[PDB]
C-alpha cells in the first residue's frame, strides 16, 4: 500500500493464496478466462479477496474490466497515490 | 422378595406422582385448542384432575399437539418438544395431527405429529370433545400408571 | 448463638434440599440429547432508563436510612429540632422525587 | 494493640491493591472501591463501640451513605463509558494519551 | 415480442445484478454458519452457493434472470435476518436424501423411472 511492487507483489500473493489457479502458469499478464481458464465467479471471488486483503471496495462496472493482475494492480494503484 | 418388592412400591409410587400431576403446555394450533380450552373450561375440568397448563415448556410434563401441524411449524414444534424435561408425554388431539387429517393431501401439512414427536395417546376427532380429549388425559394416565421403570432397573 | 444455630439449621436444610434435587434425579442416566429466544445472539443493548430507576432507588434507599431512627428519636428532650430535621429530610425525599419528576425521569417506567 | 484491627486493615489494604492493580473492569475497580468503604465501616463500628463513645455511632451511617451516594456517581460515570465503548473495559480510556 | 422488462433493460445489467447477488452470498456464508452454528464448512457453503448459480446458468432471458436475482435477494434476506432455522439452510445439503442411482443400470435394477 506504500510502494507499488509491494502491491504488485501482495496482488500475485492473494492470487497464489487462491487454490483454483495452477501457480506455474499464473504471470502479472495471465488472462483469467482463456489462460487460466476460470469461470467468471472464480474471478468475482478473486475480486473479493482482493477487497478481503486491500481493503478498498471496488463497485461492478470497474471490476468486470480486470481481466489480468497488471489490470488489478493498474485499479488499486489508480484509487491510491503511488 | 424384598428388593423386588421394594422398587415395585417406589414404581407405584413415583406413577402415582407422574399420573397425578401432569402438568401440560398451554401450545394450541388450531380448532382442537378451543375444545382444549373447553376441556380446561369448568364443565370437564382438567384441574380438578391435577393438570394445570403452563405457559413456559420447561415445567411442563405433556405435550398436547392440539391442531393442525404445518410445514412451516415442524421444527418449531420439535424444538418446543426438545425443550421438555423427561419424562414428557405427547397427546395427538384431533385429526390433523393424528394423520393429518382434512389437509392430508396439501402441500404445506406434516401428515401426522408423530412424524415429528413421539405421540403416546392418540385422540381421534374433528375436533375430539372436551370429554374425548379428557378421555384420552385418563388413558395416558393409565399408561403412565402401568410403567415398570424401577422393575426393570431392578431387573437389568 | 441461638440466632448462629438457627441460621446454619436453614442454610442446611436448604442445601440439603438441593442436593436431593441435583442428585437424586440425576441418578437417571435417561438419554443423551443435545437440545440444539426474543433476542436471537445478538449483544444485549443497555437500557438507561432500567438504570437510572435503580440509581433512584439506591438514592431513596439511603434518604431511608437517615429516615429509620426517627422512631428512637421522638423520645428525645430536644422535641422542636427533632420535628424539624424529620420534616426536613422528609420534605427532602419529596423534593428529590420532585426533581426526578419534572425533569422526566419518571417516563416510560413512571 | 486488639487483633481484628490487624484484619479490618489488612482486608483494606488487600482491596486497595485490588483497585491498585486493574486488571480488566471497571466495575471491579468500584467493587474494590467499596470494599474499602467496607472495612471503613467495620473498622468505624468497631473503634466507636468499643470507646462506648456514643455521639459516633451516627458516623459509620454518614460513611455509609456518603460513599454509596459516591458509587452511585461512579456507576453512572461507568454506564456512560459504557454507553460509549460498549464495554466497560479499562483499555477503552486511553484516548488522553495525547 | 416487445415486452415490459422488470429491472433490466438487456442481459448485461442483469448479468450485473447476478453478479451483486453472488457478492452478497459470498460474504454472507461465513455469517450463516457461524450464528447458524452449522456442522459445514465455509468452503462447503460456498461451493454450494456455487453450485445453486450455476443450475439457472444457461437463461438467455432479462425477466427470467431478474426473477432469479429478486428470489435470490428473498432467499438472502430470509438467511440475513433470523427467519431461517437449522434445517431451511440445511435443506439445500440433501444429507439425509441417499445418493440415487445415476447410470441407466443401477436405475433398471432399482425400478421403473427412467
Ligand atoms: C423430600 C421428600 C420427597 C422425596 C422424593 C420422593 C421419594 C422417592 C425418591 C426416589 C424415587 C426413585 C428415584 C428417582 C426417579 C427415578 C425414575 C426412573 O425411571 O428411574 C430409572 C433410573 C435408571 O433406570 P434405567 O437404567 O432404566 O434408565 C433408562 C436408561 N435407558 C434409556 C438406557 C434404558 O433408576 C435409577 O436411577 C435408580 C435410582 C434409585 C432407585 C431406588 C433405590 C432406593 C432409593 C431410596
Ligand atoms: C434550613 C435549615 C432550617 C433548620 C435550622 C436548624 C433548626 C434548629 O433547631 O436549630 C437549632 C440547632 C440546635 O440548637 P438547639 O436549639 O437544639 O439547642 C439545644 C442544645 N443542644 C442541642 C446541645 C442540647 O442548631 C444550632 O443551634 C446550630 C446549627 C445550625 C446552624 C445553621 C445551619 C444551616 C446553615 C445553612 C448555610
Ligand atoms: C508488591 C505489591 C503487591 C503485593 C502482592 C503481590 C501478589 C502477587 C501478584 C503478582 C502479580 C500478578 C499479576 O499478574 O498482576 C497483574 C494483574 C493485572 O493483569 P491482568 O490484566 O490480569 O493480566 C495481564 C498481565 N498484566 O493484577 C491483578 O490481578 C491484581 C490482583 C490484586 C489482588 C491482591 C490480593 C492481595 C495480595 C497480598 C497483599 C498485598
Ligand atoms: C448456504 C447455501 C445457500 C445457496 C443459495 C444460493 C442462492 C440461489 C440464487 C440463484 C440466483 C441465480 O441463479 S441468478 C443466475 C442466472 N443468470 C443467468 O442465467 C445468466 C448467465 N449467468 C452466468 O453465466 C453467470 O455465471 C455470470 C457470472 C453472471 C456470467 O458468467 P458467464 O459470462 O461465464
Ligand atoms: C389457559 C387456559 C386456562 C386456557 C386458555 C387457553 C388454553 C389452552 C391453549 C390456549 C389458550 O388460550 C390462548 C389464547 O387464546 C387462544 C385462542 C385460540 O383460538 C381462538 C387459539 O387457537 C390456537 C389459541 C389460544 C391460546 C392457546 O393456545 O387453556
Ligand atoms: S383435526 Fe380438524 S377440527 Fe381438529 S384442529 Fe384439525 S382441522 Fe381443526
Amino acid at each position: 500500500p506504500l510502494t507499488l511492487e509491494g502491491i504488485k507483489d501482495r496482488v500475485l500473493y492473494v492470487l497464489k493464496l487462491y487454490d483454483k489457479i495452477d501457480p506455474e502458469k499464473l504471470s502479472v499478464n495471465s488472462h483469467f478466462m482463456k489462460d487460466l481458464g476460470l469461470d467468471s465467479l472464480d474471478q468475482v471471488e478473486i475480486i473479493m479477496a482482493m477487497e478481503d486483503e486491500f481493503g478498498f471496495e471496488i463497485p461492478d462496472i470497474d471490476a468486470e474490466k480486470l481481466m489480468c493482475p497488471q489490470e488489478i494492480v493498474d485499479y488499486i494503484a489508480d484509487k491510491k497515490d503511488v | 422378595s424384598r428388593g423386588e418388592y421394594v422398587v415395585a412400591k417406589l414404581d407405584d409410587l413415583i406413577n402415582w406422582a407422574r399420573r397425578s400431576s401432569l402438568w401440560p403446555m398451554t401450545f394450541g394450533l388450531a380448532c382442537c385448542a378451543v375444545e382444549m380450552m373447553h376441556m380446561a373450561a369448568p364443565r370437564y375440568d382438567m384441574d380438578r384432575f391435577g393438570v394445570v397448563f403452563r405457559a413456559s415448556p420447561r415445567q411442563s410434563d405433556v405435550m398436547i399437539v392440539a391442531g393442525t401441524l404445518t410445514n412451516k411449524m415442524a421444527p418449531a414444534l420439535r424444538k418446543v418438544y426438545d425443550q421438555m424435561p423427561e419424562p414428557r408425554y405427547v397427546v395427538s388431539m384431533g385429526s390433523c395431527a393424528n394423520g393429518g387429517g382434512y389437509y392430508h393431501y396439501s402441500y404445506s401439512v406434516v401428515r401426522g405429529c408423530d412424524r415429528i414427536v413421539p405421540v403416546d395417546i392418540y385422540v381421534p376427532g374433528c375436533p375430539p370433545t372436551a370429554e374425548a380429549l379428557l378421555y384420552g388425559i385418563l388413558q395416558l394416565q393409565k399408561k403412565i400408571k402401568r410403567e415398570k421403570r424401577l422393575r426393570i432397573w431392578y431387573r437389568r | 448463638m441461638n440466632l448462629m444455630i438457627t441460621l446454619l439449621t436453614n442454610f442446611t436444610l436448604a442445601t440439603l434440599l438441593v442436593t436431593i434435587a441435583f442428585w437424586l434425579p440425576q441418578l437417571n442416566v435417561y438419554s443423551e440429547k443435545t437440545s440444539p429466544d426474543p433476542m436471537g445472539s445478538a449483544r444485549l443493548p443497555f437500557s438507561m432508563k432500567f438504570f437510572l430507576v435503580a440509581i433512584t432507588f439506591l438514592l431513596f434507599d439511603l434518604e431511608i436510612a437517615l429516615l429509620l431512627p426517627l422512631p428512637w428519636a421522638s423520645q428525645t428532650t430536644n422535641l422542636n429540632t427533632m420535628l424539624t430535621m424529620a420534616l426536613l429530610l422528609i420534605f427532602l425525599l419529596a423534593v428529590s422525587l420532585a426533581y426526578e419528576w419534572t425533569q422526566k425521569g419518571l417516563e416510560w417506567t413512571e | 494493640m486488639s487483633l481484628v484491627y490487624m484484619n479490618i486493615m489488612m482486608a483494606f489494604t488487600v482491596s486497595l491493591t485490588g483497585l491498585l492493580m486493574y486488571r480488566s473492569h471497571l466495575m471491579s475497580s468500584l467493587l474494590c472501591l467499596e470494599g474499602m468503604m467496607l472495612s471503613l465501616f467495620i473498622l468505624a463500628t468497631l473503634m466507636i463501640l468499643n470507646s462506648h463513645f456514643t455521639l459516633a455511632s451516627m458516623m459509620p451511617i454518614i460513611l455509609l451513605v456518603f460513599a454509596a451516594c459516591e458509587a452511585a456517581l461512579g456507576l453512572s460515570l461507568l454506564v456512560m463509558v459504557s454507553n460509549t465503548y460498549g464495554t466497560d473495559y479499562v483499555q477503552n480510556l486511553n484516548l488522553l494519551q495525547c | 415480442t416487445s415486452v415490459k422488462p422488470i429491472f433490466s433493460r438487456d442481459m448485461n445489467e442483469a448479468k450485473r445484478r447476478v453478479r451483486e447477488l453472488y457478492r452478497a452470498w459470498y460474504r454472507e456464508v461465513p455469517n450463516t454458519v457461524h450464528l447458524f452454528q452449522l456442522d459445514i464448512s465455509v468452503k462447503q457453503g460456498r461451493d454450494k452457493v456455487r453450485e445453486m448459480f450455476k443450475k439457472n446458468a444457461h437463461v438467455t432471458d432479462p425477466r427470467v434472470v431478474d426473477l432469479l436475482v429478486i428470489k435470490g435477494k428473498m432467499e438472502l434476506e430470509e438467511t440475513i435476518n433470523v427467519w431461517k432455522q437449522r434445517t431451511h439452510v440445511m435443506r439445500f445439503f440433501h444429507e439425509t436424501e441417499a445418493p440415487r442411482p445415476k447410470d441407466f443400470l443401477s436405475k433398471f435394477y432399482v425400478g421403473h423411472d427412467p
